[PDB]
DNA sequence: TGACTCGACATCGCGCGCTAC
DNA sequence: GTAGCGCGCGATGTCGAGTCA
């Protein structure tokens, strides 16, 4: 075995954040360094105006197809003549922004060395020279577009350390095999089609309009040691930050999501508090037409097609994989089937997760802050269990303040919902020694099991005030 | 939920114009600031805020 | 305190992805 | 496209720690 303490997995996580956040926000400030007005300016007179043409086409209403066409001839254009305008094409030192381990981080940690700081100028004067790794390279190639004048964002790939990586040894078995995919690439606007155009002009020398696959996610288990597709992030001339991975991604929902912060809730909503603080502009037309495409892209992937990529999965599940707590929604069925790879004739009752209901017994209903009404079982472990269907919110009774409570003189609550209307929650180790000490009419609060646990009190709202200021004087007891 | 201002710039500086030398800084960063972590966790977007107004310029 | 979970590593047989027509 | 072919990739099981009730 090579296995780690639950503490460094939570660490592993934390730094994965640290990492991304820093990575996104790199991008932000390099994406405006790319609007420097003094640099797009000189970049400008690099377009000739037969190929400048070719990248603003006149509205052709007859067959819109031509003035794509127009645009991927001046798209490739563009893409030549940066091929001569960058003269040096450096190596990255080291590893680049592909993707790190653990050891190497912790090693990188430990040696302190020097490092040459390098500034928004120093950007600058090498895209005009034409010196730099491919990064820089790409970079300036969207600085050169944005300067044309034609809308064109800056994708980055980020390659955070990987937080799903478990091992305590952590050791790869190439150069060569790094380089394969970008890390930086490019998208442009056609506005005649409405959709985004790929364009990476320094590492695959293409141009592709995604459809369902795109020649820029990497492929074979060596090539993705160093590049694991994750969070492909857009920004715009406007300061947009957009999450693109959806055009990427052939199986999003379900290959990976397992490898991203966002498959629980809190990394979800964690994830968009970055986006939003990167994304400094409102909502556009084609912000929308956007979203339709990966809405559809969204409900185009569809079952996978293997065992491993539907534990855990989004949408879907195994019949199987059904709990036992678990059962289908009368009146559905199997909504698809796995051919099992390597099985002969093999084949797996798939069930769409909308159409399994998770049951709970009365009491871990009440534990949710719901009664039935008068129900049925809907199976039995020896202990009747529920749908949620068959339940109903527990609204708990309300002048003086005293509170009808348990047989123990306690309040049950386990969630917000079970707090009377007119009533507050405070809690607090001593809100009892408080309560006690000025009189009133509280409860105590029972809020989860250790086995009951009283971590606080219930009071009438109007008394709150009085409690919180006698807490606050505890000392003085 | 707080760090110096000669943190914070070299911070800007590092993230800005070379990030493949982040991972050092940030181990020593946050060897130094504890509280960072959880700040990290339920407030990403001031940390991240705070990375770009080092612009009051 | 017990069912149920999560990732690594082992084992293993398929048929997948090469040339070389 | 096809046959000849070696082994890479995914299915299955266990092992330890952890999580929920």
């Amino acid at each position: 075995r090579n296995c780690s303490s639950n503490e460094e997995r939570k660490r592993r996580k934390y730094f994965h954040m640290l990492y991304l956040v820093c990575l996104m926000v790199h991008g932000f400030i390099r994406n405006e360094w790319i609007n420097s007005k003094r640099l797009s300016r000189k970049l400008s007179n690099l377009v000739p105006e037969k190929v400048f043409e070719l990248l603003h086409p006149q509205k052709d209403e007859e067959l819109p197809l031509r003035s794509t066409r127009k645009l991927l001839d001046g798209l490739k254009k563009c893409m030549e003549l940066w091929q001569k305008h960058w003269k040096i094409t450096k190596k990255y030192d080291n590893e680049g922004l592909y993707m790190r381990t653990w050891k190497e981080i912790e090693m990188s940690a430990n040696n302190k060395r020097k490092f040459k700081t390098l500034k928004r100028s120093d950007f600058l004067r090498a895209v005009s020279k034409g010196h730099g790794d491919p990064d820089i390279s790409v970079q300036g190639f969207v600085a050169m577009l944005r300067a044309c004048n034609v809308n064109a964002r800056l994708i980055m790939s980020c390659q955070p350390p990987d937080f799903t990586n478990m091992k305590i040894d952590t050791s790869l078995n190439a150069y060569k095999d790094m380089v394969k995919y970008p890390i930086f690439w490019c998208e442009v606007w056609d506005k005649f089609s409405k959709k985004w155009i790929t364009v990476d002009p320094v590492n695959l020398k293409t141009i592709e309009q995604v459809r369902l696959h795109s020649k820029l996610a990497p492929k074979g288990v060596a090539c993705c040691e160093r590049n694991m597709l994750r969070y492909v992030i857009a920004y715009d001339r406007k300061y947009g930050c957009r999450d693109v991975t959806r055009r990427y991604a052939q199986w999003m929902n379900s290959k990976v999501r397992k490898r991203r912060i966002t498959k629980d809730d809190f990394g979800e909503k964690w994830f968009r508090k970055v986006i939003t603080a990167l994304h400094h502009r409102k909502r556009t037309k084609i912000d929308d037409y956007e979203d339709q495409y990966f809405f559809r892209r969204d409900e185009s992937e569809g079952i996978p097609d293997s065992v491993q990529d539907l534990k855990n999965h989004p949408y879907y599940v195994l019949e199987q994989d059904i709990k036992q707590t678990q059962i289908v929604k009368p009146g559905c069925k199997e909504c698809g089937y796995l051919k099992v790879h390597g099985k002969v004739g093999k084949v797996l009752k798939v069930y769409a997760k909308r159409d399994i209901a998770d049951l709970k017994s009365a009491r871990q209903w009440y534990m949710n802050g719901r009664i039935l009404k008068g129900s049925r079982c809907k199976k039995v472990i020896a202990e009747r269990l529920y749908s949620f269907e068959d339940t109903e919110l527990y609204i708990p009774p309300l002048a003086s303040g005293e509170i009808t409570k348990n047989t123990f003189g306690n309040i049950e609550v386990f969630a917000p919902t079970m707090i009377p209307g007119n009533c507050c929650l405070v809690e607090n180790p001593v809100a009892i020694k408080a309560a006690r000490f000025l009189g009133v009419e509280f409860a105590p609060a029972v809020t989860s099991f250790k086995k009951p646990v009283l971590s606080g009190i219930v009071v009438a709202k109007w008394l709150r005030e009085a409690i919180e200021t006698a807490i606050d004087g505890i000392e003085f007891i | 939920a707080g760090l110096t201002v000669e943190d914070l710039l070299s911070l800007r500086q590092v993230v800005s114009g070379n990030p493949e030398a982040l991972a050092p800084l940030l181990e020593n960063i946050s060897a130094r600031y504890p509280q960072l972590r959880e700040h990290i966790m339920a407030n990403p977007e001031v940390f991240v805020s705070m990375l770009l107004e080092a612009v009051g310029d």
